[PDB]
């Protein structure tokens, strides 16, 4: 349809808006410099001109109307991109050949060849800015910024940080960080947007700077007068063109770039790490992402300096007396085969539990639970998911049926209201807040944060409302209720796709407005509009993380929000649907692998006949029939005595289980312990021998990231030292075990366990190369299901069923634990820090936790900034350092689990878990409230990015260039 | 090596050396668009005008 003419031939046009991406799909050779399929028209560079109508005007935002006349090899229209592409090199010194950006990929360097232009009308005059590199991971070159604007329009409506303006009054116009602050003391989340979006080297990471190819290294003063001679000599570009394309070559054998999955957090983002041997260059995202795109955080784009720290441990290390020999890898595998040889066969293998790391691929969580029975003959394997998806998984189970979310964050986006409880996405899964932020400035959709602290998305979100301590499952079941008893429920939905409504009904009678008000503080008004909005609102996107689930009721409120949206009716809807916000990089995968110890790889309950004989043909061992135990009630049941060996690998469990003064006393009451980390972690610490990991960029395997999406990794470096990928050392202490795995690379395993996993039944390595993703449900064609619940639910019958749930007490100590302490995480560190801390950069970012205390509080227990504090409960005392903010309010404090000394949160948490899935309530925190230091160093530097006031403005405002009486637009200066 | 290139950029980096250089190439390139075919005739008969010329004592 749209009939169109392009070149003097006739097209058709399809469904794109502008005529840019007719033309790249014609594969017209338009220049295209400020363009970028994930940004969107920017028009600042005004090199796309091309005849529209016949008349000069930008192909980037020109929109396809039907019947128009295209044309590019017109000698205006050509004259037109040279002026305008002259006078982008007016602004970019483009010495391509010296310069780190040349690795193919620079848009300037590549339009500028594919334009075949050998001179420059306005020559390059440097403007009066020097280059910022007050921030720690990427600098910013004013001289050769062409002020394209994408790595604004990236800052402002991809990543919406909104840090980064243009100063279009300025005379030299130029990029801006909040009001022209310097990058680091500015609001600039380091997600890397603007690295990543910009064309030329102007926002480039400081990784790149000076090591990127040969002759980049060459120090600056020595290297400006070499650049100013080339300027001098060279007529023509072209040939200098031609000798920084095989500069370009020179890069290309020394620049290492390959495909990974992020490991930080649940996203999983991928993305190329361009790397120089064995440091990390660059991390590069592509278009052709699934999960981001371009997209990207802090910790995945600038946080891979733990790789290369030199704490990472090369050798296995043995707990020798008092120390940790550093002992050869042929006698420590002896050394654990003997142990666990001699505690199976004297206590049985009912005593034996392993714990594998969320961290890890799904080959190496497989190969945990195969060790653990297709070897041991156990059943006790669990994860971080015992304390972070566990509720969730099992609400999904109770009314969907199926763990991990809905859909895609494409379909994130395309939702009209996203109901985010719990969740501080903004700084947990940044890509997916990302996501949802651009489609609230951009597409329109509203969002509904509900969660006790204030965060970046909570103050910029549409309807912030903060509940109680665990008081979501209050305020919920009442706006189902009122949405289910006033007709704006899908009644259709319900009847064809759900099951049990009347009962649910009679569940919720105790449940009304006044209610959920008096429970959870919050006022009438509030709850009934956004029951409103989510009664209207045609597709809902509920997400809900550890703010929720990690509760004593965390499971029963899971269960209430996936019926929630089961009652509005929105799964199967493209767009809509639950997206419980899987946090570590794999925590999905490992899930869907059999770490929980009541299921089976393919999400398969244990105790069933046809899939334990199934196992046991494949693996030739018989499956324990005994369900293994929770990982919470480990600790308990070492203190009973049960317990004796754990084999807990990637996972530092010592320290963010709860109340770590009883995995301390559990720990040294334990015989064997054997601990499988990249660095010497606190779990590292107590261990009779430690076994040294390698981290997801020296090994390959596959990463099913939030959204059931299985993407395969690629092996980055070779692992360091002679240390191996931590499925290797499972299949070398399986060997000594007698197991006889043969498995050369991991491509075997996945293989074999998409044979094992209805669920993964068409996950295969050559379906998973390159960029390429499928989302688990599979099938065994290959056709994976980028839905849930499009057409049918996994039940038998084929409908969902609501589960009757009602508000579990939490278990709040009372009394004397008045001050409310809520423990999460920060966007620039992860966990404890195990791998950000090594970063320098993220470390000047925050170099120490802190306690977020509230402006009101501050004033009744007169506290200020900077000042080392206790917190006391009957679990464990911590002192850590204050902030004065209002992100919390009154009692309820935020205590970020960034430290992992004797200020970590987790002292304070205690051994109180959910019924159905003893997941402990970290959420559910209270101690004291004790002064120490009046005046000391604040933890919190300026140059945080949480100090900033971001600028929020939509797109670059090229308005304001235009507006400009020196600019001049090359469609009308050609006339 | 740094130090090497160093001075040699420091003292290239004159306008003068730069307009040699650049000078040089140019001189290149219109020595490539002189078609030189017509001018072996030319080279010829400039040999024998120099023969003529220094024969006369
Ligand atoms: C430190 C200091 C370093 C300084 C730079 C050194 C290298 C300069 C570039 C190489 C010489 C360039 C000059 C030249 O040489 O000429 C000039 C003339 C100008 O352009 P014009 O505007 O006059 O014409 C445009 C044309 O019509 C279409 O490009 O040509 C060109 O630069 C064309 C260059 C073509 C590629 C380079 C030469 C290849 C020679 C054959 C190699 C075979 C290998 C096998
Ligand atoms: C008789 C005897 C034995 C004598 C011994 C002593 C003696 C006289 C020795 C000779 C000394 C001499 C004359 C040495 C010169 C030759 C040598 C050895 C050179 C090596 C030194 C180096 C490192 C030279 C630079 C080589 C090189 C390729 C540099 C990169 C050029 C740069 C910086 C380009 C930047 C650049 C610019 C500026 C553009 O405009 C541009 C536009 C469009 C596309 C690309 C570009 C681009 O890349
Ligand atoms: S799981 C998990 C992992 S694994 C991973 N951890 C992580 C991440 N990013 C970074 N930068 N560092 C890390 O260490 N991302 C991944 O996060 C996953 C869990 O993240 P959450 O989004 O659950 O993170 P936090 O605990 O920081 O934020 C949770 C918010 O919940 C709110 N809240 C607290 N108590 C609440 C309550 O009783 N009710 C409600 N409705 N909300 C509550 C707070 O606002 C926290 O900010
Ligand atoms: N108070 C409180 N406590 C909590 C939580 C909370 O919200 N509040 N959250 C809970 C939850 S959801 C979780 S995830 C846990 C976090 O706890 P874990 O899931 O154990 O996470 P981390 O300690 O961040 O990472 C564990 C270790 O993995 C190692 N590692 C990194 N990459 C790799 C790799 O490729 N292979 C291997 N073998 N090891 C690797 C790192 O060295 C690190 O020491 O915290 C839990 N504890
Ligand atoms: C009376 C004037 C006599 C002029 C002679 C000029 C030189 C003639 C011879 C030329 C030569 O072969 O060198
Ligand atoms: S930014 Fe691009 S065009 Fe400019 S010098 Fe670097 S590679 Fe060349
Ligand atoms: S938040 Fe920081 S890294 Fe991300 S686009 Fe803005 S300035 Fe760049
Ligand atoms: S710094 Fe930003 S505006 Fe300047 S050239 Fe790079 S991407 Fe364009
Ligand atoms: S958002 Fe998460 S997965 Fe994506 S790059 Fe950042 S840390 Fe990695
Ligand atoms: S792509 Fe349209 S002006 Fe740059
Ligand atoms: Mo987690
Ligand atoms: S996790």
């Amino acid at each position: 349809k749209k009939t169109i003419t392009i070149n003097g031939v006739e097209m058709e046009a399809s469904e794109e808006q502008t005529v840019l991406q007719l033309l790249n799909n014609s594969s017209i050779e338009v220049p295209q410099v400020c363009y970028h399929p994930s940004l969107g028209p920017i028009e600042t560079c005004d090199t796309c001109i091309v005849s529209i109508n016949g008349e000069l005007k930008r192909s980037c935002s020109a929109e396809l109307k039907d019947g128009d006349v295209i044309d590019t090899l017109s000698p205006d229209v050509k004259k037109a991109q040279v002026i305008g592409m002259d006078k982008i090199l007016y602004n970019h010194e483009l010495y391509c050949t010296v310069c780190d950006y040349n690795n193919g990929g620079c848009e300037i360097h590549n339009t500028v060849k594919e334009m075949k232009i050998n001179h420059q009308s306005i020559p390059f005059d440097h403007k009066p800015y020097h280059k910022d590199e007050s921030h720690p991971f990427y600098r910013y070159d004013p001289d050769q910024c062409i002020l394209c604007g994408r790595c604004v329009e990236a800052c402002q409506d991809v990543q919406v940080t909104e840090t980064l303006t243009i100063d279009w009054e300025r005379k030299r116009p130029r990029v801006i960080w909040d009001n022209d602050v310097p990058i680091n003391e500015s609001s600039c989340v380091s997600c890397g947007h603007c690295s990543t979006v910009c064309p030329c080297n102007a926002m480039m990471e400081k990784g790149m700077e000076g090591e990127a190819g040969y002759l980049t290294g060459i120090n600056n003063e020595t290297l400006r007068p070499m650049i100013e001679i080339t300027k001098g000599v060279e007529t023509g570009y072209g040939s200098i063109l031609a000798i920084s394309d095989m500069e370009s070559a020179m890069r290309d054998e020394r620049i290492k770039k390959t495909k990974t999955v992020c490991t930080y957090c649940g996203v999983g983002c991928s993305f190329d790490v361009w790397t120089k041997g064995r440091d990390i260059l660059k991390v590069e995202p592509q278009e052709e992402a699934p999960a981001n795109g371009i997209s990207t955080c802090v910790k995945g784009k600038f946080g891979w300096d733990f790789v290369n720290s030199e704490e990472r441990l090369t050798k296995p290390l043995i707990r020798e007396g008092d120390h940790f020999r550093e002992a050869e890898w042929e006698e420590a595998l002896l050394l654990i085969a003997s142990k666990f040889t001699e505690l199976k066969e004297a206590f049985g293998p009912d005593s034996l539990a392993f714990i594998t790391s969320s961290k890890c691929t799904n080959e190496e969580s497989y190969l945990m639970q195969k060790l653990a029975r297709g070897v041991i003959g156990t059943n006790n394997v669990d994860n971080c998911s015992r304390y972070c998806q566990s509720p969730a998984t099992a609400g999904l189970f109770r009314t969907v049926g199926y763990g991990g979310d809905s859909g895609s964050i494409t379909d994130i986006a395309q939702a009209d209201l996203v109901l985010i409880i719990g969740s501080n996405t903004s700084e947990s899964h940044p890509v997916l807040s990302t996501r949802i932020k651009r489609a609230h400035k951009l597409r329109g959709q509203k969002v509904i944060v509900a969660d006790i602290r204030k965060h970046e998305m909570a103050e910029r979100s549409d309807l912030f409302v903060q509940p109680r301590a665990g008081s979501d499952i209050v305020w919920l079941n009442a706006i189902a209720k009122y949405l289910i008893e006033n007709g704006k429920a899908d009644e259709r939905f319900l009847r064809e796709r759900v099951n049990g409504r009347d009962e649910y009904v009679k569940s919720l009678a105790p449940y009304t407005l006044e209610y959920a008000e008096e429970k959870t503080g919050i006022d009438q008004e509030t709850l009934i509009q956004m029951a409103e909005m989510i009664g209207q609102a045609d597709s809902v996107c509920a997400l809900w993380a550890m703010g929720v689930t990690q509760h004593i009721g965390g499971s029963d409120t899971s269960t209430a929000i996936s019926n929630l949206l089961l009652v509005t009716g929105n799964y199967g809807k493209p767009g809509a649907g639950s997206y419980p916000l899987r946090g570590h990089n794999n925590v999905q995968g490992a899930s869907d692998f059999g770490s929980m110890p009541d299921r089976l790889p393919g999400y398969e309950k244990v105790t069933d006949e046809q899939v334990r004989q199934k196992y046991e043909r494949v693996w030739g061992v018989p499956l324990p029939k005994e369900p293994g135990m929770t990982n919470h009630e480990m600790i308990e049941k070492i203190h009973s005595g049960q317990l004796k060996a754990m084999y807990v690998k990637g996972e530092e469990m010592g320290l963010v289980d709860s109340n770590i003064n009883h995995v301390h006393a559990a720990y040294e009451k334990l015989d064997f312990f054997v601990v499988q980390d990249i660095f010497l972690s606190r779990t590292a610490e107590f261990a009779d021998v430690v076994l040294p990991a390698s981290p997801s960029l020296e090994k390959e395997g596959t990463f099913t990231n939030t959204e059931r999406r299985i993407q395969r990794l690629y092996q980055v470096f070779e692992p360091l030292g002679e240390s191996k990928p931590d499925w290797q050392i499972i299949m070398e202490v399986a060997n000594k075990l007698g197991a006889g795995w043969l498995y050369e690379h991991p491509a075997d395993i996945m293989e074999e366990a998409a044979k094992l996993s209805p669920i993964y039944a068409g996950v295969t390595y050559e379906r998973l190369e390159g960029y390429n993703s499928l989302q688990w449900p599979v099938n065994a064609d290959g056709k994976d299901s980028p839905l849930l619940f499009t057409e049918r639910f996994p039940f038998p019958d084929g409908k969902a069923i609501l589960y009757p749930v009602q508000w579990t007490e939490p278990k709040e100590f009372g009394e004397e634990y008045d001050i409310h302490v809520n423990n999460g995480r920060l966007l620039e560190h992860f966990h404890e820090g195990n791998l950000t801390y090594k970063s320098k950069g993220i470390s000047e970012k925050t170099p120490e936790v802190f306690l977020e205390i509230s402006p009101e509080l501050a004033a009744e227990r007169g506290i200020q900034d900077g000042t080392l504090v206790r917190l006391t409960s009957p679990f464990g005392n911590v002192k850590v350092k204050c902030l004065i903010t209002d992100r919390v309010k009154g009692k309820e404090v935020y205590l970020p689990m960034n430290d992992s000394g004797e200020a970590a949160i987790n002292l304070l948490t205690g051994s109180h878990a959910d019924k159905d899935t003893d997941t402990p309530a970290y959420k559910e925190t209270s101690a004291k409230m004790e002064i120490l230091k009046h005046d000391g160093i604040s933890p919190l530097p300026k140059i945080n990015h949480r100090n900033g006031n971001p600028q929020p403005q939509i797109g670059v405002q090229v308005h304001k260039k235009w507006a400009r009486k020196d600019y001049i637009f090359p469609g009308d200066a050609v006339k | 090596g740094d130090k090497v290139l160093d001075i040699l950029v420091k003292k290239a980096d004159t306008e003068e050396t730069a307009n040699t250089l650049k000078n040089l190439l140019l001189l290149f390139g219109t020595l490539g668009m002189l078609d030189v075919k017509q001018l072996e005739p030319l080279i010829l008969k400039v040999n024998a005008g120099v023969a003529s010329a220094v024969e006369q004592k």
